[PDB]
């Protein structure tokens, strides 16, 4: 639907369900149309594909909405009952090389 | 505020991308890769 | 898509977009 396209940075939100293997997507605040169903065992990397148009492109943010865990918190055995989303030093970006 | 019980029973996880002013959010996808 | 979409003065953050060469051409001339 019609937005300004910058009265706030867009925050496009992931979410994985991996007891179900099941991804969706928030556009704002808003349950987007497309979703995902993937197969047991799958590990899947939060990805980003950006054709750069300004000098700051984008970035993650690995907080945490209502009733669902950071991402942290599934990256990392020790934090698998922490709700205080981190971003630990092993954490990085990688890009395609 | 949440559900602590169900906050732990979960196995949900989420993380979210900020797309600046100023970039094309049609040069911009975001998700998930194996 | 526009025509379908106590004080508050937020504007938009604007300096951030880019332009081609041909636009930055343009705008040169144009501020000449």
């Amino acid at each position: 639907p019609g937005q300004g396209r910058n009265n706030n940075g867009l925050e496009i939100g992931c979410v994985v369900d991996a007891a179900s293997g099941l991804l969706t997507f928030i556009a704002n605040g808003k349950e987007l149309s497309t979703y995902y169903q993937v197969e047991p065992s799958t590990k899947l990397f939060p990805a980003v594909f950006a054709q750069a148009t300004s000098p700051n492109v984008f970035q993650f943010e690995l907080g945490r909405i209502k009733n669902v865990m950071p991402l942290s918190a599934g990256l990392f055995k020790s934090e698998h009952k922490n709700p205080v989303p981190q971003c630990p030093p092993r954490l990085h970006v990688q890009f395609l090389s | 505020r949440d559900d602590y019980d169900f906050l732990m029973q979960t196995s949900t996880y989420y993380y979210s991308v900020r797309i600046f002013p100023g970039q094309e959010p049609a040069n911009v996808w975001v998700g998930w890769i194996t | 898509m526009a025509l379908y979409n106590g004080y508050s003065p937020r504007a938009i953050d604007m300096s951030n977009v880019t332009l081609s060469r041909d636009l930055h051409a343009m705008a040169e001339m144009m501020a000449e």
